[PDB]
């Protein structure tokens, strides 16, 4: 079994600009069966690149493959705004055929902050016996932050879940919302909820919080 | 130019079997090879299987290997993806890619095919307002089955500042969402903000008012 390893993990630029991504196998691939593909968030993938180097019919001009063997490129000369996607290395050499982990190609933008805001459970779902307090970080640039959850400053893990947006198109940022669930007694068994943000649009940590009732 | 149709999505309990149609029109090649890939949710691509149904050749993934056939009547083009013995990790977005002339160079997929494998059966979403704080607030649509939901806000007359996000899966195998909207702080105790959340599977729309309390 061959495995496949592309480089960077995402990759951050802007329309007009060369995008170079990589595809490093643990063995060598016949010759050169190597293929890159395209995919959109929710759609279905699309063949780029065949045998390493050779552009499948309909596919733009900017598009081109290079290197074989162990060691594989793929290169887009001047970014368009429909670029923008992940980009899966496949070989096409020995079974099981396999894929990458993939790269996204995101718009770069300048550091934007996250707007805090937390929400409190409604008083609808106290009644059915468990609370929800949402955590919502709004319109933020990187995608790297940290949520820390806090009880009375016992620090919380396990019991949240998180989730983040595609990067918008109106202003190339993320937005993610996390999830604090317990029970109706453990919500009141406490006083102080807060949610500790950390990311690099940020001097410090932000702490945003309220007392139940 | 030829036509991928895929099977209705579907929800199956564990250890039972799905069975998977992909349904294909035009294109002269009437020599093609059928690949089957899948995709778990936030996961990267997965080769499963390929056929070639004329020859009658098959191959298929290390992996699955004797859960997995792929079968074709080329009668009416359609080919066919039966994965048994299910487990909760085969939870996945499956796609059926043909690939025609010579080297393989026309790419054709399927619309793909959701197979949600749980334990849990279909359930109605419970909407939960989150109150606000531009002022942020949003909706909860907590703990259904299966996906996918859809949300809207003043059936679709507030589009402007709106993030769905990504469901995530509870421990209870049930789903749960939140949506967010940025308002004008000014508007708050003057305009009605109600969200629309349609869960197509459980048969189920409900409406609910958001506001302060």
């Amino acid at each position: 079994e061959i495995v496949l390893t592309q480089s960077p993990g995402t990759l951050s630029l802007s329309p007009g600009e060369r995008a170079t991504l990589s595809c490093r196998a643990s063995q060598s691939v016949s010759s050169s069966y190597l293929a890159w593909y395209q995919q959109k968030p929710g759609q279905a993938p699309r063949l780029l690149i065949y045998g390493a180097s050779s552009r499948a019919t309909g596919i733009p001009d900017r598009f081109s493959g290079s290197g074989s063997g162990t060691d594989f490129t793929l290169t887009i000369s001047r970014l368009e705004p429909e670029d923008f996607a992940v980009y899966y290395c496949q070989q096409y050499g020995s079974s099981p055929l396999t894929f990458g982990q993939g790269t996204k190609v995101e718009i770069k933008r300048t550091v934007a902050a996250p707007s805090v805001f937390i929400f409190p459970p409604s008083d609808e779902q106290l009644k059915s016996g468990t609370a929800s307090v949402v955590c919502l970080l709004n319109n933020f640039y990187p995608r790297e932050a940290k949520v820390q959850w806090k009880v009375d400053n016992a620090l919380q893990s396990g019991n949240s879940q998180e989730s983040v947006t595609e990067q918008d198109s109106k202003d190339s940022t993320y937005s993610l919302s996390s999830t604090l669930t317990l029970s109706k007694a453990d919500y009141e068994k406490h006083k102080v909820y807060a949610c500790e943000v950390t990311h690099q649009g940020l001097s410090s940590p932000v702490t945003k919080s309220f007392n139940r009732g | 130019q030829v036509q991928l149709v895929q099977s209705g999505a579907e929800v199956k309990k564990p250890g039972s079997s799905v069975k998977v149609s992909c349904k294909a029109s035009g294109g002269t090649f009437s020599s093609y090879a059928i690949s089957w890939v899948r995709q778990a949710p936030g996961q990267g691509l997965e080769w499963m299987g390929g056929i070639i149904p004329i020859f009658g050749t098959a191959n298929y993934a290390q992996k699955f290997q004797g859960r997995v056939t792929i079968t074709a009547d080329e009668s009416t083009s359609t080919a066919y993806m039966e994965l048994s013995s299910l487990r909760s990790e085969d939870t996945a977005v499956y796609y059926c890619a043909r690939y025609d002339g010579i080297y393989g160079e026309l790419d054709f997929w399927g619309q793909g095919t959701l197979v949600t494998v749980s334990s849990a059966s279909t359930k109605g979403p419970s909407v939960f307002p989150l109150a606000p704080s531009t002022a942020a607030l949003g909706c909860l649509v907590k703990d259904y089955f299966p996906e996918p939901v859809t949300v809207s806000w003043n059936s679709g007359a507030l589009t402007s500042g709106v993030h769905t996000f990504p469901a995530v899966l509870q421990s209870s195998g049930l789903y749960s969402l939140s949506s967010v909207v940025t308002v004008p702080s000014s508007s708050l105790g003057t305009q009605t903000y109600i969200c629309n959340v349609n869960h197509k599977p459980s048969n189920t729309k409900v409406d609910k008012k958001v506001e302060p309390k």
